[PDB]
């Protein structure tokens, strides 16, 4: 009788030990399951400043680009006010040697 | 005794093989539903490798890097925040890159209304000119 007896007071402790390791285990994916919305929330704030670093890039190079052409407007509008107060001095000029 | 218990040790037997094939179920489960989260963060960060790439914060010694390391390495099983760590290795170099982009804006927009107010002058006194221009010519000509 205590043949079987012990057998099945053996077969108890092997069932509750397997038990208690399954829930170890299971706790520890349970943690890590835990902490991956953490993770995900990282991983969007990183997208938003590499795509908020690649708008702000683009809007600087335009400026520049306009920048440029603004100069490039200033020069020639140099130009035209330069001849404009050549003529109007040449009239000047000319109505005096009427 | 040579019944009542071994009968009862019997039944402890059978509840407790159900009690540990729920736990069995149990850590399969979690353990799918931690391959799926995971899986979530790759695409996430593959997202986020391929933009870095393009704007050439990517690979190492890229022409945009700085000589920064912009590479996320997320690894199977990792303690607590294994991502949060990288704030100090990614996080606050690419808002060092930022903060230098709109600082670099505000100082060319500077420029820029700059030359758009040396623009403005210079209508003002081409148009005058032409005005001159025009009134010295018909006082020339009424002679």
């Amino acid at each position: 009788c205590k043949n079987y007896k012990e057998k099945m007071k053996d077969t108890v402790q092997k069932l509750k030990n397997a038990r208690q390791e399954v829930v170890e285990k299971y706790e520890i994916y349970g943690d890590s399951v835990d902490c991956l919305p953490s993770c995900q929330l990282e991983v969007q704030l990183y997208q938003k400043k590499i795509q908020d670093l690649s708008d702000n890039r683009e809007k600087l190079a335009s400026i520049l680009k306009e920048s440029l052409n603004l100069e490039d407007q200033i020069e020639s509008d140099e130009s035209e006010l330069k001849k404009l107060k050549t003529e109007e001095n040449s009239f000047k000029r000319l109505m005096i040697v009427c | 005794s040579c019944n009542h218990e071994r009968n009862e040790l019997q039944q402890t037997i059978n509840k407790l093989t159900k009690d540990l094939e729920a736990e069995q179920q149990k850590l399969w489960n979690e353990e799918l539903k931690y391959a799926r989260g995971k899986e979530a963060i790759e695409t996430q960060l593959a997202e986020y490798h391929k933009l870095a790439r393009k704007l050439k914060l990517i690979p190492k010694g890229a022409e945009n890097s700085k000589g920064y390391d912009f590479e996320i390495k997320f690894n199977p099983e990792a303690g607590a925040n294994c991502l949060v760590k990288y704030r100090a290795q990614v996080y606050v170099p690419l808002k060092e890159l930022l903060n230098e982009t709109e600082e670099e804006i505000n100082k060319a927009l500077n420029k820029k209304m700059g030359l758009e107010d040396t623009l403005e002058q210079l209508n003002a006194m081409i148009t005058e000119s032409k005005r001159s221009v025009r009134t010295l010519k018909e006082e020339v000509q009424k002679c």
